[PDB]
Formats: structure tokens, C-alpha cells, sequence
């Protein structure tokens, strides 16, 4: 196989999506998806969502190189704040152009591998998978906690949208606080999209 | 906006 393992590392590689000026990203590898071992799920310098790329496969990716620095796990600073955050509703404030509020409605999914002071969470109005330094927001306002509150991982999927195709996809993650929610990698694009599978 | 939806 890849006979080193470059979870944890730091990689950086071209993104070739046509004759034009070449733009380089930096990023860290959080993890290799269990059922699927070429796809690697990344957090990219400056990026917001996470990125699932088959790194060596994927002919956008060009130049790839692994830096020998890994990236050391940063101990919890609140250990139980950050794990009582897990999995509760929350309203996310970001502030935007112009400097007005921008109030998100989202859901805290998980403590993110490998870069630990970082939490994995989705919104209502974009399911797919952020990546924030959650405590800080939370300490400065910015994050609210809001009151409210048989793996299919491994399996193919497909969706139908407006025109009526197939999507066709894979469950890679389900996520242990609320086991009904899954990650899912669709052929076509490399943001990790967040549904709630088993909701009838 | 945002990223993708």
C-alpha cells in the first residue's frame, strides 16, 4: 500500500484546474477514511471546510509533498467544555464584510483528529463539514449553546437532484455523539457533506 | 456564499 503514513502530517501540492496561474496549498492531514484508504480528509491553511482528496490519485493535486514536521497533538485546554460542546445545537456569529453579525444556526460534531484544539461542526444552512477553534469563539460570545437537543458506513450512495441523476457517493463516518448523522463523499466534489441518515 | 451549498 502507501507503506507510510501521512496522517498528521503536513502536505502541501499545486492545484492544477486548468492552464492558468497554479495556486499551492498548504494543509494538514487529519485522517484516512477507513473504508476508503486513498481518500484523506484535509485541513488546508485558510480553508474553512474540511477537504476529502485522493491525494494521490487526483490529477489536480500536483507536486505533493509531505513535510517531515508532524503536527503534535495540543492537549485539551477545557477538556469538559469542549466535550460537553460535542454534539449540542449552536449559533455560530461571524462577522462579514461590511462588519454586520452573521448568525449561523450549526450542530458541534466531534473533537477533529490530530489538530485537537479544533472541533468538526456543520450548519443548517450549508451540511457540510467546517472545522473551528471552538472555545475561543465561545469565550469571546461569538458561539451560544442552545438548549434545544446498524453502521451504514462503508456503503454506496445516491442522490437525485433537480435533474433527476444519480449522485453517486460513500458513507466514510458516523459520528459517535448522534450515531444517526454520517459523513459522506460523493465522487464529483471534495467537501465532506453531513446528513442525518436515520431520521424517517 | 460560503462553500458549496
Amino acid at each position: 500500500g502507501s507503506r507510510r503514513n501521512i496522517v498528521g502530517c503536513r502536505i502541501q501540492h499545486g492545484w492544477k484546474e486548468g492552464n492558468g496561474p497554479v495556486t499551492q496549498w498548504k494543509g494538514t492531514v487529519l485522517d484516512q477514511v477507513p473504508v476508503n484508504p486513498s481518500l484523506y480528509l484535509i485541513k488546508y491553511d485558510g480553508f474553512d471546510c474540511v477537504y476529502g482528496l485522493e491525494l494521490n490519485k487526483d490529477e489536480r493535486v500536483s507536486a505533493l509533498e509531505v513535510l517531515p514536521d508532524r503536527v503534535a497533538t495540543s492537549r485539551i485546554s477545557d477538556a469538559h467544555l469542549a466535550d460537553t460542546m460535542i454534539g449540542k445545537a449552536v449559533e455560530h456569529m461571524f462577522e462579514t464584510e461590511d462588519g454586520s453579525k452573521d448568525e449561523w444556526r450549526g450542530m458541534v460534531l466531534a473533537r477533529a483528529p490530530v489538530m485537537n484544539t479544533w472541533f468538526y461542526i456543520t450548519y443548517e444552512k450549508d451540511p457540510v463539514l467546517y472545522m473551528y477553534q471552538l472555545l475561543d469563539d465561545y469565550k469571546e460570545g461569538d458561539l451560544r449553546i442552545m438548549p434545544d437537543s446498524d453502521s451504514l458506513v462503508g456503503k454506496q450512495v445516491e442522490y437525485a437532484k433537480e435533474d433527476g441523476s444519480k449522485r453517486t457517493g460513500m458513507v466514510i463516518h458516523q459520528v459517535e455523539a448522534k450515531p444517526s448523522v454520517y459523513f459522506i463523499k460523493f465522487d464529483d466534489d471534495f467537501h465532506i457533506y453531513v446528513y442525518d441518515l436515520v431520521k424517517t | 456564499v460560503r462553500k458549496k451549498r
